[PDB]
């Protein structure tokens, strides 16, 4: 859908040979396509839905312990066995007594008990499995053309001028021809399945909180789990306790409520939305192939506005190097096309930054009319000149950084990005794919080992990994395996400072 | 154990985010404050084991973050 | 009190020519006193009991957080600093969050958000301190007399027959002296304050259970506390989530509880019963000394017996090293000594085995008496024999030990009584002498610096610390530096075994 | 009671200036006590008589399964959980099978399966433990008199003579004396308690047959077993077999009885028999110390017979070098000594053969009577002299062997002794000497090392380590290890070739 | 942060004695089986900067242990 | 597993004292007898593995016994 106050915000160039485009489509973020003749794309992925969760394991953090009795024998006698072992929810465990004359036994030594407890879990974190069938990625296009500030993001009134339109992405529906009344149809062949990785994460609510774990992290709590519609518990001796073996009466007392414990252990766990078996998350992505063949700029164009133009928002950056501003056009001459460009003085009226929005014009024939236009001036000193003549509204600009600023930023953020997604990060914003190719699968053999050998690890430990690693390479004496180790240290210290830790 | 990282990719925070610089490190420096006459052993025993100095700082500091952190 | 069917039990022999023996009267752990000419005297200290605690902090472990409100400022235009600030039980953290044209903003940025949360907290960990005047023990002595095995254990016919009294122990009453029937008075000089150190201990009231914990532990906890009688509740954003920064809304979540948390914490902790304000530990130790010049033996007037004894209940074995038998007197001759001794043989009857219950005397002069009787045979097999002629009674018994192995469990039990008391340990069954104080001294100056270096090391840690010492000083030049490494790590390994883990 | 007729009879001679020997008293190995001049008499112990056994473990060996029933559950979707898992007697596990359309199920793969079984044990083999001081050991002693051969043998003829009584020997009295009309008393000290290891034997019974085996082996079976007094059977798994996994249903049998498997596995477990709650064994050994101080002839005042003695039934070997041979009086004069002794030669008549039967005599006055007289003839021709002059009547016997040959069978008999006792053989014979009692000491201090290092090996792998050991030792280089090591494979093979396997 | 052993003399047992051999092993062992490959890691590691046998071997096992329970 | 001899003193015979020569050795020649061929192998793998000629026999031997015997 719109960018408009988005975060991450990403451009990419659109070639004129090429006719299709690949790209990650992460969730939370913003991806907009700058073609040189088409009109700009910019797709953002609103969440993901999911419904039919089944569950796999019911874990208890809150248990409640009473009736407790408790059965002991001489010390020469076998084991004592409690008569309330043979029914179930009763945690029994036996134990050992110290027996005398005075006690009532006969002989002295380490006389045996057993005691009993009635186990009842009053609520239970129950946990439930994704199936890659049900998942419905939820995403938006849409063409800039003219938008009122306040109707840029309404999406009834966007729907309304066939300009933005909705399409869920399900693996029965992997493809979806997003049709437009004037700019064309824009085809996506977006692979579903392989977005998200549904084998590898479970949603465990824990009461109303609902979570998103890992398969090997929710199969390794030591808490007592049962299987789905099942009322026998197992492993019930971890919340229960047993104070101190006393032969008359042996106390039992149940340990707190480990709902706490849970949330503590829930560091890195994504929360999400759970209502009505109707899972809604938006962390994720999937890769799409957008296809811009059938994808046109209109024939038709207005001729320029000549009546005075406000601005009735003056240019804001964006914080990504566009400039977002706000024109009403007074007069009402119909369908025109607003005369603004960006240049580099009022010397030379050459426009040196490129439209994001795609010829902007006055689409209603109404007086006041309002149009929303965003720019990307170049760095330095600019002016963005609004009409021509006499009534022209020169505003100067100046944008932050350098060219050199702005590669350095965007190598820092591919880098991000390349952590952040793994092997599906090479196929983002990769239209040949000639040497992407051998470059994604030369990550993915790099990164096959990479988790095979470190795996989930925390941050503070990669970090002192990469600096041990570091410490041995610089006094490695092969020149091959020190530079192996010294990048092996650069990836585990870039990792560890990627977290922002 | 906790949770650690997930693997998705996710623009937003984590259940816990603003800890996550403190959960791996609170429990060290607050043992290490707890008793610190045994920082001058692991040094000691790093110094005087070391055949170089770079393995001796490394050896007194693996010791010295083994002992908070048992096993 | 009666050392019978006790866990641990510790025999100690009075020099002679000695009026007074030290001991350090361990918690649980029933000592027995046997002197050349003094009946039998058995202590054993049967709990502690403090009044009048006083609080220290007060924990949180369960918080509820209600009242949640938000303000919002444009990005670049400061902070926006919530008026509920300063208002106290309101806790507010200020975050970021992205702010377009969308939210009504006008500008474009991370807008700093702050919310602010009611933090209350519905129960609390108290923590409680032990006054070093209120704590007094219970300290419980007994004469080896003849009683039924009934109730030897009985109190009431024992505080009726003068055998046995419960005195206390208290900082302003530290010698008390005890009078009984005819066995005289045994002083009890001890110093109280100086066996169990009040000032390293808390007393944490957990919801109803009641804990003895360490006051550096109970200071390092990382939760919401308050100083006593007061609702200022500081470090308190532990306990607070702030979910997501969300344009002008930020729903906020507190963490369900923390009583699993704390219960798992308290690993080692010491449990206690606490009523009415009224602490009543079983355990720990206080440093003895009693002087037996006073003490005095009953019926040494009476002759030697002329009936059958006949053995109403079976020799049995304490697991010590000594046999209990009872014996039922057929005559009716009044109070008289029982010749009971025993013997390695029948051929030559001569007394061997020492006889821990001292000059047994049938007390009624009912023609059906049954009198207890304690005996510690020598190793091997022995005669147990009652009197002589064609009246005796013999019994045999053949207790399963050995010298060695009686020296070398003498030696453990030795080496762990050192290890679980330190410095204190060298004064159990010492009357005195110059070994004992440098022992002593020397013990104090090691165990000050072994405690400083190893104060909270865990077993696991301990033991590979002593694993690592030993194969240094394996790999050690210098003599002297290698026997003091094999001497640390040996003592860091038994320490670490002790715990049993 | 009378040893006539009776293998590993091994007669012992005290010492002249000694009254009082120590034995073992074997299991069904009678000794007969030669003293210079008191009456000579056997003592056997008869059979090892307990009582008041408590039962440990009560093992199972003929399962019954019934009411099975199967529970399948799709993949991904859970454990299976059958509802009669709840109920104890139904033995349940988990397996996994393959699903398909076919079956039903949506997503098809490695599904989950769980079965029920009632298991009902038919026949339980209960094991049973013995108390140390219900043991009481029945000791038979027995006076060579005047006894006729068929009266020998019979238990009421020797009462009503009152030569023979029978005394049970319990740890309550170790020592008890014997009554005889006119031999007097004869006091024994024996010691039950340590006779029989009572601590590390059960009492196994397997439906009709009851053996005592060792406490190692009897806690070491793999069947499913109880405690006592309890329904609640453990360890299940072992006589059910799951046949086939199939998501219809599972065939579920359980295995044959293993009553045949247990007879087979009881090896060297000793038979015995029961009743009334009652052991009664024959087996083990009593160490003992008999006094013959009271001990007394009879018959010294009778005068010498006068008529004429003829051989009634012809003297017959018993196998340990003596003769046993009945005379029958012919005449009447009362209660006379019959004048009988071993001759090397008749031109001698010098006796050089002791006589076992000692004083042998006549008490009956009847005109026939049967006396039985036993004799222990040397080595070589010699000649059974009764009377003297016309009315003497021969007898020629020849004792095969030799002194060297007798000397080598009485070393491998104490060998045997030695092997099948241990310490205890060093107490046969014994007076008190220093040199028996060195032995001893060091008997125990290799043979604890001996049985710790080789614990339960079989015959056969006793042998192949002697052995090898032999083997190693003759080709080794140090003389003291070599000579260990042959002294180690001498007794390994001695203990291998004793069992005669 | 555990409690640990108290260092007042307790004949008995404490508030938990059961998991006295688990409470610090549980966590390392479950992160070995997670992630196994680890394991080559460190004895690789210690082979390299070795310079004895036996210091390999206690690199390799403070690596082993260090891992698991971070910092 | 079997009982083996007991320790208790008994001159009489024990509950299976016929096969008390073949329990331990009827499995074995069924074995062998049924499995002709481990022979050579066994032998090979003696003289192979030894180089004094006694220690080939006693490897041939241990072998021959082992196999039948697993474990
Ligand atoms: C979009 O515009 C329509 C018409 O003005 C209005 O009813 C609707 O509420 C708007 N959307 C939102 C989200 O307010
Ligand atoms: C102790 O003895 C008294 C009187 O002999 C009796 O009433 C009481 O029940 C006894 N208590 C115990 C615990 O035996
Ligand atoms: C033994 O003597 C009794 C007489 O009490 C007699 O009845 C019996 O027949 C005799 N023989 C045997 C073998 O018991």
């Amino acid at each position: 859908f719109n960018c408009l106050g988005m975060s991450s915000r990403d451009f990419i160039e659109g070639a004129s040979g090429a006719t299709w485009v690949d790209l990650v489509l992460e969730g939370d973020s913003c991806i907009t396509i700058m073609a040189a003749d088409k009109p700009t794309l910019d797709i953002r992925m609103m969440n993901i839905e999911a419904t039919n969760l089944a569950l796999v394991r019911n874990y208890c953090y809150a248990a409640t312990v009473s009736d407790v009795s408790t059965v002991s024998n001489c010390p020469t006698t076998g084991e004592s066995h409690n008569t309330k072992r043979a029914d179930h929810n009763y945690l029994c465990k036996r134990g050992v007594t110290d027996r005398g004359w005075g006690n009532g036994c006969g002989l002295f030594g380490k006389g045996s008990i057993d005691t009993c407890a009635k186990f009842t879990c009053s609520n239970s974190a129950a946990g439930r499995l994704i199936l890659p069938e049900d998942i419905k990625y939820e995403v938006g296009v849409f063409v800039h053309g003219s938008t009122d500030s306040t109707s840029h993001g309404n999406y009834s009134t966007q729907i309304g001028a066939n300009q933005a339109v909705r399409f869920t992405i399900s693996p029965n529906a992997p493809a979806i021809t997003a049709k437009m009344g004037d700019y064309g149809e824009v085809t996506v062949e977006c692979e579903p399945r392989s977005g998200l990785n549904t084998e590898a994460y479970y949603v465990m609510t824990i009461g109303t909180k609902h979570f998103l774990v890992h398969r090997e992290w929710f199969n390794d709590l030591l808490l007592p789990w049962t299987s789905p519609a099942s009322t026998e518990w197992r492993n019930r001796e971890i919340l229960v306790e047993f104070e101190e073996p006393h032969a008359t009466k042996q106390s039992v007392v149940a340990l707190g409520s480990q709902e706490g414990a849970l949330h503590q252990a829930l560091a890195g766990a994504i929360p999400v939305e759970f209502s009505s078996s109707t899972l809604k998350l938006t962390s994720g992505h999937l890769k799409c192939r957008v296809k811009m063949e059938k994808l046109k700029l209109k024939g038709t164009t207005y001729g320029m506005c000549t009546e005075k133009f406000t601005f009735s928002k003056n240019p804001a950056d964006t914080g990504h190097g566009t400039v977002v501003l706000e024109l009403q056009y007074t007069g009402s001459d119909g369908p025109c096309k607003i005369p603004i460009s960006s240049v580099a003085s009022l010397n030379d009226m050459t426009p040196v930054g490129r439209m994001v929005t795609a010829n902007p014009y006055v689409a209603s024939s109404t007086a006041n009319a309002k149009v929303l236009v965003e720019i990307e001036p170049p760095f330095g000193d600019s002016y963005i000149v609004v009409g021509r003549g006499d009534k022209q509204i020169n505003h100067h600009w100046h944008k932050e950084g350098s060219s050199i600023g702005k590669a350095f930023s965007t190598t820092l953020k591919g880098a991000q990005r390349l952590a952040a997604l793994g092997d599906t990060a090479w196929d983002f914003g990769s239209v040949g794919g000639v040497f992407n190719s051998i470059g994604k699968a030369v990550h993915q053999v790099f990164g096959g080992a990479f988790r095979t050998l470190f795996g989930g690890m925390s941050w503070i430990s990669q970090g002192l990994l990469g600096a041990l690693l570091l410490w041995m390479g610089v006094n490695a004496r092969d020149k091959s395996i020190a530079l192996a180790f010294l990048a092996t240290g650069g990836v585990l210290l870039f990792l560890a400072t990627n977290v922002h830790a | 154990q906790t949770h650690g990282e997930s693997t998705l990719v996710n623009k937003k925070d984590a259940w816990l985010d603003s800890t996550k610089a403190t959960r791996y490190l609170t429990k060290t420096e607050n043992w290490i404050i707890r008793n610190p006459g045994y920082a001058l052993v692991a040094v000691v025993l790093g110094w005087m084991l070391g055949s170089n100095t770079g393995q001796k700082v490394i050896f007194t500091v693996l010791l010295l973050l083994v002992a908070p952190a048992y096993s």
